[PDB]
RNA sequence: GUGGGAGAGGGUGGUGGAAUUCCCGGAGUAGCGGUGAAAUGCGCAGAUACCGGGAGGAACGCCGAUGGCGAAGGCAGCCACCUGGUCCACCCGUGACGCUGAGGCGCGAAAGCGUGGGGAGCAAACCGGAUUAGAUACCCGGGUAGUCCACGCCCUAAACGAUGCGCGCUAGGUCUCUGGGUCUCCUGGGGGCCGAAGCUAACGCGUUAAGCGCGCCGCCUGGGGAGUACGGCCGCAAGGC
């Protein structure tokens, strides 16, 4: 009901889970998915082809959305965060480009102590 | 009376009446804290790098002069507290330090 | 590969007002390159880092960037 | 700070005569103008200390070239200090 | 003295972007988070993810080094001001004015104390979830003091180069920071690495001495008892000498 024909999509990838969340050329989202969103529990979220499942399930709700074009933003690090741009490019959606945006302070705030 | 450099960043969609305004009151701001100026360089519209309030563009300004030292600070607070000077950097001035000479 | 000052002309090092020759010195993203691409001493690289911060603040330079084709 | 005005304005001022540079009155009236300067800039900024302990040495320093002026010349010993206010 | 130089040396004020958190709004469903697995936890009062706006605190990515500065503790965004130390060249001035230093005085990471502010993130204590024979721990979710600032105390440390300060003498080679020079190089002054002689119980040190000497200060005399007792002094206390 938006018939949207273009569009971007963030890959979200940590080491517990992967999420993708499908957008429009001006930052609102449309569809999105993860691991969780799929059949997967508990760390079998975090494995490359739960996030190739989540890729490929938001690719086809964005279908139903009428996507077609999609640029590519990446944020983070975790299994799978290559595996969700492979389906994400092999999913009948043409990958305008791919960009990894992952942020980074400059060193502002404390870590817990499991990241020292 | 030390040279410095002063560099004024503000709002580009300025039209004359607003930008001869601005200008001089950074104008009589000089003149009130004893900025004898030696050059003006006026590079106006230029492209950011990063967006500066909420505009991906600004007006430049650049000028060379020779005030007293413990006037600069105020000079810089008074230059800042306009509204539409959204950056004020005043630099001690330097020699040109070349490379590949 | 080329480093940075063994292409270049004889410049200012303390100009933080001139972007085309700073933008040399940037990578692809907003990082500043290290000594082994840039090629200049370490008093060089010091002057340069400093003209780089001044000409960030002013907005000239980009203080990071964002990665393509990864 | 000290600029060379101000510098040779004292060096001159105090110099044992024309030409005269390192002379032990020259130096201890150096060294008063920066120890006023420095215990000026100490009034404000009770927090700086590294600069308080430069302000020691040149104190020590001072105390020890009057220790010798006094131990050879007590005479110019005393016109130097009544001259400069100090002890 | 003159003339140059490098620097996260210190103090004060300003100021920039990234990120976390929170709040407002938009769009958007059913989970997010987390772990070796999990669960507590959060989510239909709409979370997570995405976009825009706002608020606040703390710390400064790349540059960055095996680097620099400082007497030590220690000191990293940028700008301005106030200020310390130090190095080099000139061979200009004074003319032994030097070295060390019991006591004294000052400084002194973190944690801790007092009064008043501040409070994002982190986080002793504590509250829960797990794990386990038990879990008072490691792992997960919360969370107060604190961490931050002003002022006044506290005087400890693997406060380490486990190497007191100063000066002279005794092969070089290699990397480096910073000056000067007639600039394949030389000559100072710092930071490393090999290694002459020599030293050392050995490891190792070796012009940055743990070598050859001189001056002065501090300290040692088997382990446990014990940095305890008593006494004194200091401290609001903790406690310190
Ligand atoms: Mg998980
Ligand atoms: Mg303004
Ligand atoms: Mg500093
Ligand atoms: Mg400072
Ligand atoms: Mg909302
Ligand atoms: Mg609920
Ligand atoms: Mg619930
Ligand atoms: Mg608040
Ligand atoms: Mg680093
Ligand atoms: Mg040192
Ligand atoms: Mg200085
Ligand atoms: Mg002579
Ligand atoms: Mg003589
Ligand atoms: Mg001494
Ligand atoms: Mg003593
Ligand atoms: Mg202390
Ligand atoms: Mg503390
Ligand atoms: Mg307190
Ligand atoms: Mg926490
Ligand atoms: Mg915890
Ligand atoms: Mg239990
Ligand atoms: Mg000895
Ligand atoms: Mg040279
Ligand atoms: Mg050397
Ligand atoms: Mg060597
Ligand atoms: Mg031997
Ligand atoms: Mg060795
Ligand atoms: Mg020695
Ligand atoms: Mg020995
Ligand atoms: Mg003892
Ligand atoms: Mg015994
Ligand atoms: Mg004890
Ligand atoms: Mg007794
Ligand atoms: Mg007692
Ligand atoms: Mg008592
Ligand atoms: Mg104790």
């Amino acid at each position: 009901k938006r018939q949207v024909a273009s569009g971007r999509a963030y890959i979200h990838a940590s080491y517990n889970n992967t999420i993708v969340t499908i957008t429009d050329p001006d930052g609102n989202p449309i569809t999105w998915s993860s691991g969780g969103v799929i059949g997967y529990k508990g760390s079998r979220k975090g494995t490359p082809y739960a996030a190739q499942l989540a890729a490929l399930d938001a690719a086809k709700k964005a279908m139903a959305y009428g996507m077609q074009s999609v640029d590519v933003i990446v944020r983070g690090t975790g299994a799978g965060r290559e595996q969700a741009i492979r389906a994400l490019q092999a999913s009948g959606l043409q990958v305008k480009s791919i960009v990894d945006d992952t942020p980074v302070p400059h060193n502002g705030c404390r870590p817990k102590k499991k990241f020292r | 009376m030390r040279r410095y450099e002063v560099n004024i960043v503000l709002n580009p969609n300025l039209d004359q009446s607003q930008l001869a305004l601005e200008k001089e009151i950074i104008q009589r701001a000089l003149e009130n804290y004893g900025a004898r100026v030696e050059k003006v360089e006026e590079l106006g519209l230029r492209r950011l790098a990063y967006p500066i309030a909420k505009d991906p563009q600004g007006y430049f300004l650049w000028y060379q002069v020779e005030m007293p030292e413990d006037r600069v600070n105020d000079l810089a607070r008074e230059l800042r507290i306009r509204d539409n000077v959204r950056r004020v950097m005043v630099v001690k001035s330097q020699e040109p330090f070349l490379a590949n000479a | 590969k080329a480093k940075v000052k063994a292409t270049l002309g004889e410049f200012d090092l303390r100009d933080y007002r001139n972007v085309e020759v700073l933008k040399r010195f940037l990578s692809e993203t907003g990082k500043i390159l290290p000594r082994r691409r840039t090629g200049l001493s370490a008093k060089e690289q010091r002057i340069l880092a400093k003209t780089i911060k001044r000409a960030r603040i002013l907005g000239l330079l980009p203080f990071t960037e964002k990665l393509v084709r990864k | 700070p000290i600029t060379k005005e101000e510098k040779q304005k004292v060096i001159q001022e105090f110099a044992r005569f024309p030409g005269d540079t390192g002379s032990t009155e020259v130096q201890v009236a150096l060294l008063t103008l920066r120890i006023n300067r420095l215990s000026e800039h100490l009034k404000v900024h009770k927090k700086d200390h590294h600069s308080h302990r430069g302000l020691l040495m040149m104190v020590g320093q001072r105390r020890r070239l009057l220790r010798y002026l006094q131990r050879e010349d007590p005479e110019r010993y005393r016109a130097l200090i009544e001259k400069l206010g100090i002890r």
